[PDB]
DNA sequence: TGTGTTTGGGAATCCGGTGCCGAGGCCGCTCAATTGGTCGTAGACAGCTCTAGCACCGCTTAAACGCACGTACGCGCTGTCCCCCGC
DNA sequence: GCGGGGGACAGCGCGTACGTGCGTTTAAGCGGTGCTAGAGCTGTCTACGACCAATTGAGCGGCCTCGGCACCGGATTCCCAAACACA
């Protein structure tokens, strides 16, 4: 039939997604998330809608920040694959905890 | 109740540099969030400047020094010139 | 009565950024040529940044600026890229960028 | 409601997504649940300062403008929600 | 008798880290410090311990870099570190473009 | 001038970092990468200096333009 | 007459933090309670510290307090390590750390 | 002869307090005083902010208390919190 | 070809003497904190409006999930060659 | 500057885990309705903090002393690097 090779529909979907500027994370769940997590610190907590667009706007932008370092350390190790110690080397590179 | 913002003043600049071109709503939010931000730091950094001198008043010299601080080298040059040039021509008239 | 920033020959306001600095207690008194020199800066920054972003537009096709072609702007710009480095753009995305090992041999 | 489980919610797919963003081109199969921890501290971090500011300010409701202040608080500032 | 590689050099890190006084020479680092100034303006004078301070900073910023430095050596399994290494910590930290 | 960070000063100071094996080629990246750290430091000293209409850079101009990248450093007057 | 201190049952100086609190421009009205509260922290603050380093000279054999041991309670405390995590102590040096993938087998 | 400020003696109190049979170096003392310093300005500048986000005109022991929960790790809020609460209830409940 | 243990030997550590300089205490002074009192206003409180956050429902379809299948990348192993290390 | 040995880098194999694709399932997204908690604004009045003149003692500069710590040498100990006996 037709099947492409191993990584060339992830280099499309690459430029895809470099190329576009949607969020990439379902809003419903990630609002759900939010609401859960802050559950925890006070009860009966109300969001303006926009805080949870700001919220999910921040977090998308440093989960990228943090892939990009992580695709860097994991080609730094000669591989291709990003592994969850590269996760791990980038942050405690960039000094988080 | 009245609201501050910096729309027009931005878009007038924009019509001075790109005299075909619109700009969002949301850009806009933006430019006058950078706007702000910026003012803030150039504000902090002058009057941190002026106590740590001693000094009671925030003049321009303090503002000149503050953007050597803040912006990057060919900025801070262009910058230093627009307001040298800005303070002269308002002084002189 | 001619504004402050007729004047100095500027867009930005000058007697709002005087009133600001008086009302945001950065010290007790302000010189007269400290908001002249502010809104001087503020206002050359705008225009750069304005010109990057309406010349990345132009790039696209697009009459129009919007969040992307601001990102494009400030990450194509070294020198904006330093001021603006700590700075996430809302709607902004990234640049296209992919590692030269990643691609096919 | 309570709400529970619900960092599930971000999926696979999501991150993988995210991944893409980034320019990365292979995913290990332990990475979704390192991102789910990640992403769930960084949220943490955010939440208690909006919170904070909230609780100060005797409301009820957590603003957008507060997200905004912790954000720059964390010396992350984020451009487009006012401020 | 000689010692087996590498053993010195564990040796003389247990030796740093235990101490604490500055690893660069003092009158090298006045003198580049008063070469590099002189490029933005002309016949400075320095305190003494305006010259301790700026050398307390950049020896904490190098070991702080070196730091990083071996976490990406580590990262690629090896022992020594390359200057693609620190350009990689460097890059992550956010100072290399 | 920048030579006067000889390869036993950068040795030493890459064993208080832990590193246990130093290529050759890490010296004048390491010279480099200070250098460059200095000349934003003392750039912004100096602008502290000539704005207090002195000709002398002070400990304390130096602690503010540390202070300036957030590197805040304790023990010189701050 | 005793000290704003001494009703607090404090030992930093409440009327000090005060003139600091007026004289800094932070705000333009300053309540009672402001300096007293902002003492207490700064005394809690500075009794953890000295208790920390208190113990770590102890366990040199020291009886003073030196830069190095200020130096080794920062690091080993992991709040007050969040709390000085960008900040570099004149004459203070590392915390011993050798990669166990270094060390011989 | 100029007016230097720092916070040396009330340093040696509080060590007194904690660890009696135990001194400071000039050098520790510094560096202490540097620390005070640091973190009154990070409180007092978070508590101006505070005060100024919710268009306030007063620093109050609530601002106070807002800026060290949100400067101080949990725990070390929890308990900074806990001392400057007690403190300002013996200075009020006193007069 | 391999490796448990040996043992002289440099290198870090402990201990005692000593001396020296800064930390801790004491005194005289002064200036900044304290007291008491006046006065202005910042904000605490009540109270009122209206918006925008929450809960729910139904429907469509696009995305997530499970699974089959194959290949290509990670990782272990071997070799060599050279370039940092120890002196 | 030099001898050399370990590590970096090259090459190969293999095996399983990740990418691609297909069909099924699920819940996200959109719209539409309704309710009410709470955000935002306004008026009052009151307690609370700024300002000022007078008092004074707490803290700061200056001197002086001695003990904690640095340093030196001598003895103790503790990791070390192959060589040997023996598998």
């Amino acid at each position: 039939p037709h099947r492409y090779r191993p990584g060339t529909v992830a280099l499309r979907e690459i430029r895809r997604y470099q190329k576009s500027t949607e969020l990439l994370i379902r809003k419903l769940p990630f609002q759900r998330l939010v609401r859960e997590i802050a559950q925890d610190f006070k009860t009966d907590l109300r969001f303006q809608s926009s805080a949870v667009m700001a919220l999910q706007e921040a977090c998308e932008a440093y989960l990228v920040g943090l892939f990009e370092d992580t695709n860097l350390c994991a080609i730094h190790a000669k591989r291709v694959t990003i592994m969850p110690k590269d996760i791990q080397l980038a942050r405690r590179i960039r000094g988080e905890r | 109740s009245r609201k501050e913002s910096y729309s027009i003043y931005v878009y007038k600049v924009l019509k001075q540099v790109h005299p075909d071109t619109g700009i969002s709503s949301k850009a806009m939010g933006i430019m006058n969030s950078f706007v702000n931000d910026i003012f803030e730091r150039i504000a902090g950094e002058a009057s941190r400047l002026a106590h740590y001198n001693k000094r009671s008043t925030i003049t321009s010299r303090e503002i000149q020094t503050a953007v050597r601080l803040l912006l990057p080298g060919e900025l801070a040059k262009h910058a230093v010139s627009e307001g040298t040039k800005a303070v002269t021509k308002y002084t002189s008239a | 009565a001619k504004t402050r920033s007729s004047r100095a020959g500027l867009q930005f306001p000058v007697g709002r950024v005087h009133r600001l600095l008086r009302k945001g207690n950065y010290s007790e008194r302000v010189g007269a040529g400290a908001p002249v020199y502010l809104a001087a800066v503020l206002e050359y920054l705008t225009a750069e940044i304005l010109e990057l972003a309406g010349n990345a537009a132009r790039d696209n096709k697009k009459t129009r600026i919007i969040p992307r072609h601001l990102q494009l702007a400030i990450r194509n710009d070294e020198e904006l890229n330093k001021l603006l480095g700590r700075v996430t753009i809302a709607q902004g995305g990234v640049l296209p960028n992919i590692q030269a090992v990643l691609l096919p041999k | 409601k309570v709400l529970r489980d619900n960092i599930q919610g971000i999926t696979k797919p999501a991150i993988r997504r995210l991944a893409r963003r980034g320019g990365v081109k292979r995913i290990s199969g332990l990475i979704y649940e390192e991102t789910r921890g990640v992403l769930k501290v960084f949220l943490e971090n955010v939440i208690r300062d909006a919170v904070t500011y909230t609780e100060h300010a005797k409301r009820k409701t957590v603003t957008a403008m507060d997200v905004v202040y912790a954000l720059k608080r964390q010396g992350r500032t984020l451009y487009g929600f006012g401020g």
